[PDB]
């Protein structure tokens, strides 16, 4: 009589996955906190304003996703596991290219352009952008989940004296249609910041969001040969895995060095350090 | 079975050659460029000897389409596997020198005027281009001898009807050691090219260095990971669609900036202008 397989909640590999979420979590309702000390201070408003709060909450959202991988699996989960990570992820993602877009209209485009476009991107439009970025992630998703679902399987033989359960995905395009959009995201962002100089005496906004996107870019290329390599059995633990350390990387280059010097350095939360 | 190469029937095949011969007029027609204004202030600024070869490698390696398609022969692996990435490599360590050596230049004289006082005499950052050269050919020559000449063959299991004709045994192990120093190469001149990316030096080179390492870095990197992913047919022809694009990236990234100002902006064409960016 073969034992079913599939991740237990207590092993060691998904407890430690489990540990990873609290410090990925608790850095993000804390630094949530922090921007909610300090909402109406300049500095978050030269960082958005209130989509910067919207952003860490979807983060949140993002992290919530990875609760869905281990355990006894089902169709409803497998359906569910990569849309319900990548569209909060999305809508994280779009409020980042939207700062690195500012910073390409500050400092790389002629004035009288930058006058009017920077007035217009921000404002009730700038929410509309984040609304119409999810919905090109929720049309993909939609495609995703009814032409190119995931299966369940049950696999009799391929072990010794166990019936392996998991998720599997019909093909790599199936889940590449749901990184695209923040795959593209990332792409827009890194071009943008990338070659942009500032000068001195006034805040660095390119250089964190270059290393947000060089971390994303690297995160899930080095989740490319571990995915092949690991077992079977234990593949949800690393896509879980780099959903975590996807977001550790969004959250310690972009949003903590800038907690970092609201809290330690608050001399340079003042008007003209940003405008 | 069945033998699978690369041949003109494929749209793709005939695609990437078509984008090599783009890449070798743009190329010749940058050298021709080049070739009535040898002493202009920004070509003077280009590295002189140095420019003038890494130009004419690039030239010679954009042939390798045509060899590289087509029923293998022994003839092809020699060129494939040794000659052209030996021509690749000069260029790489002539870029990622020649960054290092715009950057951290004012250190060297002040606190390092013991190095300094001869380093700067005759040929300097040469010697470290031609041994990071000799260095590759350890790896390259050495490593044929190691796996031997022969145009091998392995099967696809989707059906293994069909088999792979390539010119590369071993091909993750194969690259891997050659793409060592490559990443090596391409991350130092990244970090010296973007620390930098402020200075005027050499009408701003620093930038299109940065963008072209940027290129080359991301590139390597996608296709090691794609190919640690797959093992298919496909891996011979993307591997060749990205050694192309590289070159493009070499040639247009980096000289083809210059050239933008050479036929564009006579005003810094001026001798005098050169003072200006000091």
């Amino acid at each position: 009589p073969r034992r079913p397989k599939f991740l237990a909640w207590g092993e060691p590999v998904v407890l430690s996955l489990l540990l990873l979420l609290c410090l990925v979590l608790g850095l993000a309702l804390a630094a949530l906190g922090l921007s909610v000390h300090h909402w109406d201070s300049p500095l978050v408003q030269a960082s958005g304003g209130s989509q910067f709060c919207f952003g860490l909450i979807c983060l949140g959202l993002f992290c919530l996703s990875v609760l869905l991988f281990p355990g006894r699996p089902s169709s409803a989960s497998c359906l569910a596991q990569q849309p319900m990570a990548h569209l909060p992820l999305t809508g994280c993602l779009s409020t980042l290219f939207l700062q690195a877009a500012e910073t390409f209209v500050e400092s790389e485009l002629p004035l009288s352009w930058a006058n009017w476009l920077c007035s217009y991107l921000r404002g009730l439009w700038a929410w509309l952008v984040v609304l119409l970025a999810t919905f090109v992630e929720a049309a993909l998703c939609a495609w995703y989940l009814i032409a190119f679902p995931p299966e369940v399987v049950t696999d009799w033989s391929v072990l010794p004296t166990e019936v392996l359960e998991h998720c599997h995905v019909r093909s790599w395009v199936s889940l590449g249609l749901v990184h695209i959009t923040n795959a593209m995201l990332a792409f827009l962002c890194f071009l943008g910041t990338f070659l942009v100089q500032s000068q001195p005496g006034r805040y660095n906004r390119a250089r964190g969001l270059t290393f947000a996107m060089l971390a994303y870019f690297i995160t899930w290329v080095s989740f490319v040969p571990l995915l092949a390599n690991v077992q079977v059995a234990y593949q949800p633990a690393v896509q879980m895995g780099a959903i975590l350390v996807c977001a550790l990387g969004i959250l310690v280059t972009f949003h903590l060095p800038k907690c970092y010097v609201l809290l330690w350095l608050p001399k340079l939360n003042t008007q003209e350090f940003f405008l | 079975r069945q033998l699978v190469f690369l041949e003109w029937h494929e749209a793709p095949t005939i695609a990437v050659a078509l984008l090599a011969a783009l890449g070798f007029l743009s190329t010749l027609a940058i050298l021709v460029i080049f070739w009535r204004h040898f002493q202009t202030p920004i070509v003077r600024s280009a590295g002189g000897p140095m420019c003038f070869l890494m130009l004419t490698l690039l030239l010679v390696a954009y042939m390798v389409v045509p060899v590289y398609v087509g029923p293998p022969k022994v003839s092809t692996c020699l060129c494939r596997q040794a000659l052209f990435p030996l021509c690749f490599t000069i260029c790489i360590s002539c870029i990622a020198v020649r960054s290092f050596q715009i950057v951290c230049a004012f250190k060297m004289a002040s606190r390092f005027p013991r190095a300094y006082s001869y380093w700067v005499r005759y040929q300097g950052p040469y010697v470290s281009m031609a041994f990071i050269t000799v260095l590759k050919m350890v790896i390259v020559v050495i490593g044929m001898l190691a796996t031997g000449l022969s145009p091998t063959t392995r099967t696809d299991p989707d059906d293994p009807k069909i088999t792979i004709v390539s010119c590369n045994p071993n091909y993750r192990n194969s690259l891997l050691f050659n793409t060592s120093l490559d990443l090596l190469l391409s991350v130092v001149g990244f970090s010296f090219a973007y620390m930098g990316k402020e200075l005027p030096t050499n009408y701003n080179e620093a930038k299109f260095i940065t963008l072209s390492m940027t290129f080359y870095f991301t590139s390597s990197v996608s296709l090691c990971t794609f190919m640690s992913a797959y093992s298919g047919v496909l891996v011979t022809i993307v591997d060749l669609l990205v050694t192309v694009l590289n070159l493009l990236a070499i040639s247009l990234g980096y000289f083809g900036p210059k050239c933008y100002m050479i036929l564009f902006y006579p005003e810094r064409n001026t001798p005098a202008y050169f003072n200006s960016m000091i």
